[PDB]
């Protein structure tokens, strides 16, 4: 069962192979001087600091390694400097039609620096992006062969979103007070995915307090902050155990 | 006083009362009255284009129900 | 001898320039550092669909009078 030197996937899987750019796709820094991603009336002073990358929607979107296998993005490949690309086609940043129409293709962008979740503002959706070393990008829609990859992933980041969002809140709420949030939120409408419990949030722990920790020091001002709340700390210690251990004491 | 919207790229909603009078940097204020989020984080647009801090609602042409979309930096 | 030209940023700049078509692109990028301060290392510089090379000129890419480039910056 040989594996891919980079990826680290199994290589006889013929849907690990990534297919054909979208049409007409483009290199990375031309995809971005496309007119139709301007959304600045061009002007002899500028908006935006040189220090601030453009940042821009993308839809049909694939990651793979450079052997050419489509490739999650949660499994640490990308923190070991483990070179993924991606392809797609970039919309303009308010754009919310996750259509290829009005999008401009691009092929064998980045590779990926870093990815995150934001989006903690209580609105239906989480939002995922992609930093590479020339713009920053809001997924919308993956290509279909790229779709059941990303589906993998939906559970824990929202349940990480509900959790970021309750403890921002509600700074002296309980871990029965999460629970109880957890059990009714409603799963996103887009989805299919199941009612979130008790068990969702104990299996996804250490990511979850993972994203608190990272939504917390990104956080350079700190507007909403968490950090050790009483819910925390008791997510704190649940992390730092076995899931056994965690369900021992719900 | 005059109606608008504020879309985050969550989907969320945000609802204004509003003066052709008030500068962009104004309309973030009573973003960030009521939402929390600081001005300087804050870019606006409307149809297709950036907003400037420094401007009024009423030079953009913003009728009342019109949605502005919020993107954070 | 002398020719203007544009350079359009991802930033919604748009610098223009007084070069001439035996300029390198590594001159132009010189000449954007003394004006707006982007250390050259930093810069690509784009036109027609093409990412241009440091060493040829602006003439090599027929690059001419009042064509506009394409700043993008890797930080
Ligand atoms: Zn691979």
């Amino acid at each position: 069962m040989p594996k891919c030197i980079q990826c680290g996937q199994y290589l006889d899987d013929p849907d690990l192979k990534y297919g054909q750019h979208p049409p007409d796709a483009v290199d990375e820094p031309q995809m971005l001087t496309n007119e139709k991603l301007s959304i600045f009336d061009a002007n002899e002073s500028g908006f935006e600091s040189y220090e601030a990358l453009p940042q821009h929607k993308l839809t049909c979107f694939s990651v793979y390694c450079k052997h050419g296998h489509l490739c999650p993005i949660d499994t640490g490949l990308i923190e070991k400097n483990i070179e993924l690309f991606f392809s797609g086609s970039a919309k303009p940043i308010y754009d919310d039609d996750p259509s290829l129409e009005g999008g401009v293709n691009g092929k064998n962008l980045g590779p990926i620096n870093e990815w995150w979740i934001t989006g903690f503002d209580g609105g239906e959706k989480a939002l995922i992006g992609f930093s590479t070393s020339f713009a920053e990008y809001i997924l919308m829609d993956p290509s279909p062969e790229y779709a059941p990859i990303f589906g993998l992933m939906q559970e824990k980041i929202y349940i990480s979103k509900i959790v970021v969002e309750f403890l921002q809140s509600n700074s002296d709420s309980t871990y029965e007070d999460l629970i109880n949030k957890i059990e009714t939120t409603v799963p996103p409408s887009g989805l299919n995915l199941n009612r979130f419990t008790e068990d969702s949030l104990l299996r996804h722990a250490q990511f979850v307090v993972e994203q608190v920790e990272s939504y917390d020091e990104a956080g350079d001002s700190d507007e909403q902050p968490i950090f050790l709340t009483p819910c925390m700390r008791d997510l704190i210690k649940l992390a730092g155990v076995t899931l056994g251990q965690r369900r021992a004491q719900a | 006083h005059m109606q608008i919207f504020v879309k985050t790229l969550t989907g969320k909603t945000i609802t204004l009362e509003v003066e052709p009078s008030d500068t962009i940097e104004n309309v973030k204020a009573k973003i960030q009255d009521k939402e929390g989020i600081p001005p300087d984080q804050q870019r606006l647009i409307f149809a297709g284009k950036q907003l400037e801090d420094g401007r009024t609602l009423s030079d953009y042409n913003i009728q009342k129900e019109s949605t502005l979309h919020l993107v954070l930096r």
